[PDB]
């Protein structure tokens, strides 16, 4: 089933949308969360799941480079199409901790993915048209901040 | 006046050279519009002593410019295109009324509220508003 | 329903099609060169414009920009099909290279719709931002799409929906996806001294960039524009005095901006001895 | 001798100039009823940015 | 991300590698990885003057 995600007909958001290529990338991405190896590290993120839900914690975090590696188009997706990507990882994160952390959905209802050490960087004079819906890193510094209110509630800034 | 004179230069055209057989350098004149325009009228009586019985009676001012707005561009002919069938129509203005057509012109195409303004199409004139003290 | 056929710029578009397939091969190089590097933009010198059709061509060109502009779009469009798919999978034109500068005071309604150059010191600059170039809806009764919703300077909404199974009119939802967004500038330009005469006030224009043009001009620069003359929805001529022409009813005032398609900043020995004849 | 090479070589930086000048005229102009001073003027100001200009 | 088949440059990819790496990787690493499988990646120079590497 990973391969047939690799062949595709449409564009690379109309693929996503499917249900079955959403159902499909989410046992793909259920199946690495568990299963990884490091070497001597073995299964780090098996660790990281362990903490994150001893701390309870609603940051979900992730390395870039780990996902590419036991799923190698998982990943790539996951960067041209960011929202929609994220929107299933919500709920295969939810599960996929929930294997280890069951009744998690009794105190949070989400579980927004954060992720890490993303490796292309881009400058705010760089940010092209081609940029536009797709995941980018930046850097820059911080000249104006607003309050924390609720959005329709959670915090927004 | 400006419309006899009008007819006075077509006529100098036709009579004076045509006519009498010196030239035919005429064929555009035929089409173009002419305008003449009296300036020495007798010395008058200043802007502070103007009255409301002396409106549409022509005057003579003198005095200094304070502020010129720039070229407005007045609009004299409005280009129409039907949004569904993609005809040009051409409306003149008639004493600075617009009059939008409510059905496409054209025999098949007679839906209503089909036509749009478009802008950047239509011919203006140049109005220039200036302030004399 | 056959659309009406405009003839003129048809002919337009054959014409400009067989000027890029045909001018010595720059151009045919160009669009290779925009294939390479993702470039977005293609720049068009005057001068060879005005070596074809002994000149007919690009006076017919200049003197009705703003008609024509679609139908040389859509001649690129089938060259970049015929020649780099990979760009066409992936749109605008620069003209440049004027014989003529007309000055802040030579901008008069007589030339709305034509292509001109203009010079004047820079003033201001305002921040760059998206504008809408070509937008997309989807149906509110149904669940139809309407796609290449072309603006022209204004936030046309569609008028029907395509499916006769639905009746809807005048209610639409904006699409953020599909639709197209364009970087737009406005800069403040201002009349040089050597143009108007000695004691004399300058004067003031508006001019519009888009696309890479944007952030080429520079406050204080003496900068010169290429484009068109256009006129935009303007309410301050009310109050005026004269008498205002209506539409019916509603009101239909203007005022003159341009919008410059190319932008030029103007202030080795080998550089500058090849310019000379 | 010398002045006069000086007088003719002048006038041809002119004679040769008036090719690139009519098609100021033809590009962007439309009507008789310019008179030589705007004219003139705009002559002036299109080759002025030029790095030849003239006066 | 790339519309075209035109591989980025080495330069480029460097940087984006090292950080990735957790430890700074040079021109001189890419040619280990040549040595093992010949038919890795397409070596073609750009006309820069910048090395690349493509799949
Ligand atoms: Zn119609
Ligand atoms: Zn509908």
């Amino acid at each position: 089933l990973e391969s047939l995600s690799n062949v595709k007909a449409n564009s690379y958001s109309e693929w996503i949308t499917q249900p079955n290529v959403s159902r499909t990338i989410a046992r793909e991405l259920k199946s690495f969360l568990l299963e990884y190896t490091d070497e001597t590290g073995r299964s780090v993120y098996g660790a990281r799941i362990r903490t994150l839900g001893e701390m309870n914690s609603e940051s979900l975090e992730v390395n870039y480079r780990h996902l590419a590696e036991s799923k190698a188009i998982l990943a790539l997706f996951l960067a041209k199409c960011p929202e929609e990507m994220l929107k299933i990882f919500d709920l295969v994160a939810m599960e996929a901790t929930e294997l280890h952390y069951p009744d998690y959905a009794r105190i949070h209802s989400e579980i927004h993915v954060r992720i890490s050490d993303f490796p292309t960087i881009y400058s705010l004079r760089e940010l092209r048209e081609s940029n536009l819906s797709s995941l980018v890193r930046v850097t820059g510094v911080v000249t104006r901040r607003t309050g924390v209110f609720p959005q329709l509630y959670r915090n927004y800034q | 006046v400006i419309s006899i004179m009008d007819q006075t230069i077509k006529d100098c055209m036709v009579s004076l050279i045509v006519d009498n057989n010196l030239d035919y350098d005429l064929d555009e004149i035929e089409t173009k519009f002419y305008k003449v325009r009296p300036y020495n009228v007798g010395s008058c009586k200043g802007m502070r002593e103007l009255n409301p019985n002396d409106i549409d009676k022509l005057i003579n001012l003198k005095g200094l410019v304070l502020r010129s707005t720039p070229v407005i561009p007045d609009m004299k002919v409005a280009f129409f295109k039907c949004n569904v069938c993609d005809h040009t129509m051409a409306v003149e203005i008639d004493r600075g009324v617009i009059q939008e057509p409510a059905r496409c012109e054209r025999i098949d195409c007679n839906e209503p509220n089909s036509m749009s303004l478009i802008h950047n199409r239509c011919s203006f004139a140049d109005k220039q508003v200036i302030k004399l003290q | 329903v056959k659309k009406v056929d405009d003839v003129t710029g048809e002919k337009v578009r054959e014409a400009f099609e067989q000027f890029l397939e045909d001018f010595s091969k720059v151009y045919r190089a160009q669009i290779e060169f925009m294939k390479i590097y993702d470039l977005n933009t293609i720049y068009i010198d005057y001068q060879h414009l005005s070596m074809r059709e002994n000149g007919a061509l690009a006076m017919a060109i200049s003197e009705q920009y703003y008609r024509f502009l679609p139908f040389l779009q859509k001649g690129l469009r089938r060259v970049v099909r015929k020649y780099a798919p990979e760009l066409l999978n992936t749109f605008q034109i620069s003209f440049f290279n004027l014989p003529t500068v007309h000055r802040i005071r030579d901008i008069r309604s007589e030339k709305i719709g034509s292509l001109l150059s203009i010079s004047g010191t820079v003033t201001r600059t305002s921040e760059v931002r998206p504008e809408l170039y070509k937008a997309s809806f989807t149906c509110d009764m149904c669940r139809a799409i309407v796609d290449n919703v072309e603006q022209s300077f204004k936030y046309t909404e569609p008028t029907f929906c395509p499916n006769p199974s639905c009746e809807n009119r005048a209610f639409w939802t904006l699409n953020v996806t599909r639709s197209r967004f364009l970087d737009w500038q406005k800069v403040r330009i201002q009349e040089n001294a050597n143009e108007i005469p000695t004691g004399s006030m300058p004067r003031t224009l508006d001019v519009i960039l888009r696309g890479d043009s944007v952030e080429r001009a520079k406050p204080g620069d003496r900068c010169k524009f290429t484009g068109v003359e256009i006129v935009v929805p303007d309410v301050t001529q009310l109050g005026l005095p004269g008498v205002k022409p209506s539409s019916t009813v509603r009101d239909l005032t203007y005022k003159i901006s341009f919008l410059a398609c190319h932008v030029i900043s103007i202030g080795d020995q080998e550089v500058f001895l090849n310019s000379l004849s | 001798a010398l002045l006069s090479q000086r007088q003719k070589r002048y006038q041809q930086f002119l004679a040769m100039k008036m090719t690139q000048v009519f098609d100021i005229l033809f590009s962007l102009t439309r009507g008789q009823p310019y008179t030589e001073t705007y004219l003139s003027s705009l002559i002036v100001d299109s080759l002025q940015d030029s790095n030849n200009p003239i006066g | 991300s790339r519309s075209t088949g035109v591989p980025p440059e080495l330069h480029v990819l460097l940087p984006q590698i090292s950080s990735m790496m957790k430890r700074k990787i040079v021109q001189d690493d890419i040619l280990k990885l040549l040595t093992i499988w010949s038919d890795a990646y397409v070596v073609e120079l750009n006309s820069r003057g910048e090395l690349t590497m493509n799949l």
